[PDB]
RNA sequence: CGCUUCUCGGCAAGUGUAGUAUCUGUUCUUAUCAGUUUAAUAUCUGAU
RNA sequence: GAUGUCAUACUUAUC
């Protein structure tokens, strides 16, 4: 029993730019094995990242436990990955 | 077009015995021509005044009976 | 309720058992589903509140928290003098979301 | 420069030649190409 | 369907004039029997008392307009 | 499909630029068919090619093709297929529809969602196929039979609703004729399903409609299986209908008294179960009707032992509160020894029946507390308080209810002295059951019987149960809060010992331990103000103000709830975490995408706006009002109700001049649940402050050429009128030209909003002498009753029901005049519905407003009583 | 020599359910009689 | 004016 809006990939917005890969792997890997993590390296895409997990239930438990996580002084938000919303800049 | 003549009720033969047994190709067209100058000029020859009681009157005998009853 | 057109009420003989509401639907009316200007409480039937059905929500059906009451628009339009506003059958509402 | 497409009082598009309505701007530009629009352009 | 079976006198789309007239006469008889002012007016208009007027109103509830058609 | 592994190319193709890594298709656009489901849709892979080779049954293949859009298609495609199947259910027929739906639902490789969609399609095609599924009644009853015995409650409720719809559509003779060979079947599960279906049909069609058929099925002496199926159907009808078989209790008891006398023990057990269900359904009732049932039951319970004796003991325990005081005292004095002798029974069903009967055996006078504490409570503590009873839910809840009944009857201290030793055990389920029993004993009886030698041990056991929690259940925190509320001032040498454990649990590697500590601090927040503890609460608030950096959002929401509980239990302007250093600290906390944490932040912002509005420099509120528009459009139904109150409090504090412009600018968003929430917030701001200051501005949003903004302004005006009520008599003339111009628009949504605003103005200004504006609104809403939309028809019906109560039933009868005898049936049905609504609203007022009707030839319709004058 | 205050110039809010108003790809110049239905049209069913 | 496929937008303090 899972909603169809959830997926294996999760998007993070308003992320700190001084965060390293180890801190992101420790924050994303707390709910399960993370398959991949891509951080933005563009001025138009700064503060956003995409974390794809190996399991769908682990990705849902990670997305349920990352919306509003305590970070450095920004309001980071975790949301589900959408194909029509990620390609809005093109 | 045939669809605009079939949906609006056109191409339907109607006989009006008041105005010399004229032909009408629509019920709404006959209702619009009933309160007109031609139907009033046809009804003025029989002596009936142009009122609202003779709107749906078609035959001359029924209109004469409605004029004599009032 | 007014949102789901397939929801039907009991419309039975209302006794002396007062209706209850859950925490998710606290303050809302039974018919108009409004939370402004309450005027009269809801009277449940004898079959809708018996045994394990006592102290339950009339709209949702879970555990009750507060007392159910109707708004002023239902008391002025004589809508509270009808039968018991208890939702018995649940059709196309909160059923497909649990399986998905 | 289309002299038939106008703006209504509800934030929509209206074709007075064919007397059609369109909610968004993407449907008004796609309504010029068709059978009824060509028939209204040829009849007038 | 169920509204005509639960509350009598509602009506439907295929309701005749005789049944509606009988329902209106029954509602008028119930309003005359319920309200004391109409019963007092009916007792002051005739020479009978309130009990005879109530018995005449109760005996006229069965087919107040006549046989149906 | 959703858990399948993907390659690197599929992961790279689903990501945009600017990121650094740290035949098989049937007829085209049909969805993917399963390899095991290529039997029902085997005729869809080939082309149709309709050219003099297309029978009617090939159109039924289209009824299969929409089924291909219904099983595994798109949800808009599934909605379109359901609409095409419901709109064409009479034209397609029930025959081929049932012949295509019966092997699809009977597949051994189905799923839960496909079965739910098939049940929804069968329920949706049941309203248009009335009086036509009588040959197809058995084919639907054979598919709906295992749905009532399923594990899920929603599927069982859907099967019961489908059985009730089939019983309402097929009548009573066809359901009795179809289930007549289904009673003497060889399979016991099919016979039980047929008995449950017959009980559901008897509950949906009435008890005397199936009472002589059930009496003839129970009185027939041909086999024990038919009598057992009839007794099971009677037991299911008694367990389904609680208080509905109470007038029909004597006719059921006269049929149940004929059983339990044959040589078959199964029929006697079924009759005892039916008698127990009839005693538990109508209780306290059926005292005189059960006098002839206790005499064989006592003989069967005293002469034999086994499952039938346990069923007779359960029936006696169910009928013992349904008797008098002397009868229950005589029955309890002769059944306590049989209950004590059955305590060492190895069977689980007999032990569950004994635990269910022990709760009803001691519930009134007659049973002394000393004998129940001496000879009943030690065997109940030695035989039922085990580890295996906490595994099953039905064996744990009944044991907890029996323990609560024994604590309410004998005493709470004698049960608390024996239940405190299992609180520090190694099992989580037994400790949770002991904590739930302690919470029930503290809530029902209290803690006045607990002395000082047991309260510290109970507090230590509760601390050991809370500190050794492995699950996410809130039973232990609720039990600790109930124990603290029952203690009150007796927990005064316990607050430092709890604070040292709550502060140590906030710093750990796990994330659920800090959330559990914050929930325990929030549950014990009201016990500190009544115990003269102000420094500990001020220390806990200063700790929670700095402990908001927990990375888990479930711990941050619990910390926010604990801070809100500490701010509610203490003063708003006397908190060591003051409002001047907390409201800017929660302004980035309100932008969280969580459900409970954002709702707690919105509740804290509303409390800080309602109680501490003088603690800001009138600048952070205008910045938080722009963030309040982003707090809506959430699927929780809790933050959207508090954001409107927070916006109303901000408009009452900082003046309704800045939030109204933001609410008008946020009304043009073209998104669901974002325009109604801003309209509700604007209505709450107009109701909290003066409604006149938002009066021309609401007249300005209709001036912009937009349909959504005008609809939002009309909804805001209707909600403000509904919130005002009697105060809308002065704002009716300013809204009357807007309601007159909104009803003449071509859009039906604006006309429905204007009809709702007119209904709110009629229901609010009823009885104030404003009938002219109500009549002017009714004269424009009267052509809006002929719409085809159900929402517009419901809005017109609400406007008519408001105008009948505001302008009077005479104006409603005059507006509905000359429409009952109309030639057009589409207007005559609406006029008859309006006349029925006016008669249901006011039936006595239609006598004086009735028109004068002349007398006919055979009948008379002239009212001669009201025509006479003195 | 150091500290503090004021002013000026440059530097991704998603999913599921209920209904509804529009164009976009298209169809009927079959001439009478009888039946169901429609306020009246339209449509369907059998015989030249 | 209707039909049947597709798209857009709207409503009921729906979740």
């Amino acid at each position: 029993r899972l909603p169809p809006e959830v997926n294996r990939i999760l998007y993070i917005r308003n992320l700190p730019y001084k965060i390293t890969a180890e801190e992101m792997y420790d924050i994303f890997g707390k709910y399960g094995p993370i398959r991949q993590i891509r951080v933005g390296n563009t001025p138009e895409t700064r503060g956003t990242a995409y974390v794809v997990y190996e399991d769908i239930f682990d990705a849902k438990n990670a997305c349920d436990h990352l919306s509003g996580f305590n970070v450095c002084n920004r309001y980071l938000v975790v949301l589900y990955y959408n194909a029509n919303r990620a390609f809005q800049k093109m | 077009p045939y669809w605009l003549y079939k949906l609006h009720g056109l191409n339907i033969n109607y006989n009006c015995e008041i105005c010399g047994n004229y032909t009408y190709r629509g019920p709404k067209a006959f209702q619009r021509h009933f309160a007109e100058w031609r139907h009033a000029h046809g009804m003025r020859c029989l002596g009936i005044p142009n009122t609202a009681h003779f709107a749906n009157v078609t035959q001359i005998e029924d209109a004469v009976s409605l004029w004599a009853k009032l | 309720a007014k949102h789901h057109p397939d929801l039907i009420f009991c419309r039975k003989q209302a006794g002396v058992a007062i209706g209850r509401l859950c925490e998710k639907c606290d303050g809302k009316c039974v018919i108009c589903d409004s939370y402004v200007r309450p005027c009269t409480l809801v009277r449940i039937c004898d079959e809708c509140n018996y045994g394990s059905y006592q102290g339950r929500c009339v709209i949702c059906g879970g555990p009750g928290v507060s007392d159910a009451y109707y708004c002023k628009e239902c008391t002025i339009q004589e809508k509270d003098r009808d039968g018991c506003p208890k939702i018995v059958n649940l059709g196309s509402s909160k059923t497909d979301l649990f399986y998905e | 420069k289309d002299p038939y497409f106008m703006k209504n009082h509800l934030g929509s598009y209206e074709c007075k030649l064919c007397l059609t309505l369109h909610n968004n701007e993407g449907s008004y530009l796609a309504h010029t190409q068709g059978k009824k629009h060509q028939t209204n352009l040829a009849r007038r | 369907e169920h509204l005509q079976s639960k509350y009598i006198g509602t009506g439907h789309a295929d309701t005749t004039k005789w049944e509606w007239l009988v329902n209106q006469h029954r509602d008028s008889y119930c309003s005359y029997m319920g309200h004391f002012d109409l019963l007092n007016y009916f007792a002051i208009a005739e020479n009978e008392s309130k009990a005879r007027v109530r018995f005449n109103l109760m005996e006229k509830m069965l087919q107040p307009c006549g046989p149906p058609a | 499909e959703r858990n399948r592994p993907l390659s690197d190319e599929e992961l790279d193709a689903m990501f945009p630029e600017g990121y650094k890594v740290l035949n098989d298709q049937p007829s085209g656009n049909l969805p993917f068919l399963k390899p095991d489901d290529i039997q029902y849709f085997d005729k869809l892979l080939v082309d149709v090619d309709e050219s003099t080779l297309s029978p009617e049954e090939q159109k039924e293949r289209k009824i299969m093709k929409l089924l291909l859009k219904i099983k595994n298609g798109t949800p808009p495609m599934r909605k379109a297929a359901l609409r095409q199947i419901t709109d064409k259910a009479r034209e397609f027929g029930a025959g081929p529809l049932f012949n295509q739906i019966l092997p699809l639902l009977m597949s051994p490789t189905l799923e839960d969602q496909e079965r739910h969609l098939l049940v929804k399609v069968i329920d949706r095609i049941l309203y248009k196929l009335d009086d036509l599924v009588r040959p197809y009644v058995h084919k639907i009853l054979v598919v709906i039979e295992p749905l009532l015995i399923d594990e899920d409650y929603y599927a069982r409720v859907e099967g019961r609703e489908i059985i009730s719809n089939l019983a309402k559509a097929a009548g009573l003779a066809t359901m009795i004729s179809t289930m007549r060979p289904d009673i003497d079947n060889m399979d016991e599960y099919v016979r039980n399903t047929t008995a449950r279906a017959f009980a559901v049909v008897a509950s949906a069609l009435g008890i005397p409609s199936l009472l002589p058929f059930l009496k003839a099925v129970c009185k027939s002496k041909k086999s024990w299986q038919a009598r057992h199926t009839g007794i099971k159907i009677v037991q299911q009808i008694a367990i389904l209908m609680g208080c509905a078989i109470l007038p029909h209790l004597r006719s059921l008891v006269e049929i149940i008294e004929h059983g339990l006398v044959d040589e078959q023990q199964k029929v006697r057990t079924i009759s005892a179960l039916a008698i127990a269900a009839l005693a538990e359904a109508a209780t306290p009732y059926g005292i005189e009707s059960f006098d002839s049932v206790l005499k064989p039951l006592w003989k069967g319970i005293r002469q034999h032992r086994g499952k039938g004796l346990a069923a007779f003991l359960k029936a006696i325990g169910y009928l013992i509160p349904l008797m008098d005081a002397e009868y229950a005292n005589y029955y309890t004095r002769e059944v306590m020894l049989i209950l004590i002798r059955e305590f060492q029974s190895p069977d689980e069903e007999m032990k569950k029946i004994v635990l269910k009967v022990v709760k009803q055996c001691c519930g009134t006078d007659g049973v002394e507390a000393n004998y129940i504490k001496t000879e009943i409570l030690p065997p109940f503590f030695k035989h039922f308080w085990q580890h295996r009873m906490a595994l099953d839910r039905r064996n744990y809840r009944q044991l907890v209810d029996t323990t609560v009944e024994l604590a309410n009857k004998v005493g709470a201290a004698e049960i608390i002295s024996r239940i405190v030793d299992d609180l520090k055990d190694e099992a989580e389920q037994y400790r949770k059951m002991v904590m739930e029993t302690i919470e029930k004993i503290m809530g029902n009886l209290g803690a006045a019987d607990i002395d000082h030698k047991l309260e510290e041990q109970l507090i230590d056991g509760i601390l050991y149960a809370f500190q050794e929690q492995t699950t996410e259940d809130s039973v232990m925190l609720n039990g600790f809060g109930t124990v603290v509320n029952a203690l009150g001032k007796r927990v005064k040498p316990y607050l430092p010992q709890i604070c040292g454990t709550v502060l140590w649990r906030l710093n750990n590697k796990s994330a659920k331990v800090r959330q559990q500590a914050a929930d325990l601090i929030s549950r014990t927040a009201v016990v500190m103000k009544t115990c003269q503890e102000e420094k500990l609460m001020g220390h806990l608030g200063v700790v929670l103000y700095e402990y908001l950096g927990e990375e888990y959002p479930e711990v941050l929401g619990s910390i926010l709830g604990a801070l809100k509980a500490i701010v509610n239990v203490i003063g708003m302007h006397k908190m060591t975490p003051p409002i001047k250093d907390l409201l800017p600290r929660l302004t980035p906390i309100l932008k969280n995408r969580h459900e409970k944490v954002q709702e707690n932040c919105i509740d804290l912002v509303g409390r800080i706006a309602d109680r501490g509005a003088e603690y800001v420099s009138a600048r952070e509120w205008m910045r938080i009002c722009f963030e309040l528009l982003e707090l809506l459009k959430a699927h929780k139904k809790a933050i959207r109700r508090a954001t409107v109150n927070t916006f109303g409090y901000i408009a009452k504090a900082i003046g309704p001049h800045d939030v109204l412009a933001t609410l008008l600018n946020n009304l043009k968003v073209q998104e669901r649940q974002n325009r109604v929430c801003t309209t509700v917030a604007i209505a709450i701001v107009a109701e909290t402050c003066s409604p006149f200051t938002v009066l021309p501005a609401l007249m300005n949003e209709y001036r912009v050429p937009e349909l959504n903004v005008q609809n939002g302004v009309l909804k805001s005006l209707s909600f403000l009128f509904e919130y005002i009520g009697e105060m809308g008599k002065d704002y009716i003339y300013a809204v009357t030209p807007l309601l007159e111009d909104a009803l003449m628009d071509r859009d039906l949504v604006h006309r429905q909003t204007a009809s709702a605003v007119v209904q709110h103005m009629s229901l609010g200004v009823y009885g104030f002498g404003c009938e002219d504006s109500l009549n002017h609104l009714l004269n424009y809403v009267w052509p809006n009753v002929f719409e085809t939309s159900p929402h517009v028809i419901q809005a017109v019906m609400g406007a008519l029901e408001g105008l009948r109560v505001a302008i009077g039933p005479c104006r409603m009868l005059q507006y509905c005049l000359q429409g009952l005898f109309h030639p057009a049936r589409k207007v005559r049905d609406v006029y008859w519905k309006i006349y029925n609504s006016i008669y249901i609203g006011s039936q006595d007022a239609l006598i004086a407003h009735y028109p004068r009707i002349y007398n006919d030839d055979k009948n008379t319709y002239i009212r001669y009583e009201l025509d006479y004058i003195l």
